[PDB]
């Protein structure tokens, strides 16, 4: 209760009031924006308004990545060797912006992976 | 905790109560000034011993011969006891008489002879709790 | 012995690099607790 | 490197920022002086080292009785700690005290008791640093 | 960026501002000039919108 | 406690009290420096934040080196032969700055200290 309390009636009688007058408290609103766009490599079957929003801050954004959970399979051109039909075929996981670099996409892709290996390999003469 | 010593300090005593936000007016900003006073103990603990002191010495009084402005002439001169309002007077001074200004107003519970309403409000003397500080370098400053 | 004192971090530019961005804002890195918080920042401290 | 010799000196402390430029009139060219004066580690030191001193001193006035012009008699006296404001003072004294004048304004957090507003502005010493010399030979030149 | 860090807020906060008042920063302009002009023995395919201006000057004339 | 303690009330209270006035006394700041830089070999695995600073003076520097401990696992060209192919691989540890000087870098690599050996007995024909 936001009433505030006082004690049943004496002869004399005591209250702390606040001089706020007549004046409205009022409420600061924030700056809310919503960020809307294709941020999975994949459309989802839950209707739009019955998937949900994500509060997004600094102290939390690769959390956010984690939990989101980003997936890509794609096929791009095999260029490991001389074959114009040759293809590879990738699934790419990601959890924060990290694994979007270079060295996470040699980890994830055991064609490179292996050759990264053979890279050691060879510097260790 | 001081670091690196025995000592420690409590450098606010803030109650669990929320302040007020109000209009950026004049008036509003006097509102939010009175509401923050409520909401700080070291200045609730002022207005507690005054509301004890009122209870015991005017249960005393009761059955005197009091008329509306017999009230208001003698609640003055009692409030007056705890005020220092010199031009500036010491830390010490300030502490044992803690009240700045007081205003006292008294009127008559129509209806009801022998009964009044009293209101008080005081102006305590304010404690040092934070500044904010802008330095620069200047040529040709006015000489101090 | 005239109120002079230093102090060793070991750090490789690098591993500033890292944690730099590795943290969401300055406030929060490990340097500035060394330098700020843990000095210029703390009630009976000193400040670099 | 001074040739010849085993010696060496740095002839200025310049930090990494670039001297803003202002226009070509008395205020103007009063802007430049302060900017410059910022963009040097000579004098960047002088507030650095009062920056620290307040942030220490200040911590332990708080919570003391102090209404807006307390703070400012009593930041003034102790700036004047690094101040000299003399005709002439050598330059051992000036070294020490580095400054030359100090100015300070305390303003009132507007619907927050007991919180301030600080400004403070100083004018060091200035260091030699470079100058253009004209000579010319005279005939009637008055004696000295 | 230009626009100055500071700390995140406390009891005291001290800040360095430097006294520029509201006077307006502004920069010197050169005196470029162009010339132009046939400095080659014939005339380059190149449209003139396509080709090139160069810079001169004491240090790399030769050049 | 700073208070200063007092007798209980008597007829006569006798008591000392030092003539400061108001002045406010003040604490000196010290000028401290932090040093940041690659003192080791190599970097360590702790985080920025946990790993600690050390402070130095004249009176425990060579103790903080012996500390910190020192060590330069290093490969350098093999010139005490005719072979270009020939490298050299040593293992250097510091306790103090003495441990920089050429004395004792020939004791710590056999390939060197061997030949000051020779040198010894050479020297004693």
């Amino acid at each position: 209760s936001k009433e505030g309390s006082v004690a049943p009636k004496e002869r004399i009688n005591i209250k702390y009031i606040p001089a706020t007058g007549d004046a409205q408290a009022e409420v600061e609103l924030p700056l809310k924006t919503l960020v809307v766009g294709d941020f999975k490599g994949h459309a989802e079957q839950t209707p739009l308004e019955e998937r949900a929003t994500v509060t997004v801050d600094k102290n939390n954004f690769e959390a956010v990545m984690r939990e989101s959970e980003l997936k890509i399979t794609a096929t791009v051109k095999n260029k490991l060797t001389d074959d114009e039909n040759a293809e590879l075929p990738v699934e790419l996981n990601f959890k924060s912006l990290a694994d979007f670099a270079p060295d996470a996409v040699a980890s994830q892709v055991p064609e490179l992976k292996k050759l990264i290996e053979l890279r050691e390999a060879l510097v260790a003469l | 905790m001081r670091k690196g010593s025995d000592n420690a300090a409590f450098f606010s005593a803030n109650s669990i109560q929320k302040p007020k936000v109000f209009p950026n007016t004049k008036e509003g900003k006097e509102a939010e000034t009175n509401y923050k006073l409520g909401t700080q103990l070291p200045y609730m603990m002022i207005i507690n011993r005054l509301a004890h002191y009122v209870k015991v010495l005017q249960r005393e009084q009761i059955g005197a011969w009091k008329e509306r402005q017999d009230l208001e002439r003698e609640l003055n001169s009692w409030i007056k006891q705890y005020v220092a309002d010199q031009e500036n007077p010491p830390a010490d001074v300030r502490s044992r008489r803690p009240l700045r200004a007081a205003r006292i107003e008294v009127m008559d519970v129509e209806g009801n002879p022998g009964w009044y309403q009293v209101s008080l409000s005081v102006r305590p003397h304010f404690k040092y709790m934070g500044a904010n500080f802008e330095l620069s370098l200047v040529g040709r400053l006015d000489q101090a | 012995r005239e109120n002079n004192k230093v102090e060793i971090l070991h750090v490789t530019k690098d591993e500033l690099l890292e944690d730099f961005e590795f943290a969401p804002e300055t406030a929060q890195s490990g340097l500035y607790k060394h330098v700020y918080s843990a000095g210029y920042g703390q009630f009976g401290g000193e400040p670099v």
